[PDB]
């Protein structure tokens, strides 16, 4: 998925806020490697939405 | 405090010992009592019985 | 620098009192 950076922080186990909460979730019981990098690139554009 | 019980932080404290080492000063909270000698008794060294 | 060939340099190797014995240890 793509996400605003303030939320990468929010992308591990037992985390809430508004991504992780009513958004994808991840198990507390996770096995796993959660892997991002920086898209600007790509999406620097103003898309909007 | 608002992640699940497996991801909140534990103390842990490991106690080391090597226990057939032959001199020990560490413990020991039983009382001693008179050594009888040149008779049959039942005895207890720093542990050794 | 020089080198040489000793054959000594043994230590205990536990910490019991042993007396007119062979023992075979391993360290
Ligand atoms: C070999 O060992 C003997 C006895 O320690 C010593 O006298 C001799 O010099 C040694 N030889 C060499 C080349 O170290």
């Amino acid at each position: 998925f793509v996400i605003k950076g303030n939320e990468v922080s929010q992308i591990a186990p037992g985390q809430t806020g508004n991504i992780a909460d009513y958004n994808y979730k991840l198990p507390d019981d996770f096995t796993g490697c959660v892997i991002a990098w920086n898209s600007n690139k790509l999406d620097s554009k103003h898309s909007g939405n | 405090p608002t992640y699940g019980v497996g991801h909140q932080p534990y103390r842990v404290v490991v106690l080391s010992f090597e226990l057939l080492h032959a001199p020990a000063t560490v413990c020991g909270p039983k009382k001693s009592t008179n050594l009888v000698k040149n008779k049959c008794v039942n005895f207890n060294f720093n542990g050794l019985t | 620098q020089s080198y040489t060939n000793f054959t000594r340099g043994v230590y205990y190797p536990d910490k019991v009192f042993r007396s007119s014995v062979l023992h075979l240890t391993q360290d």
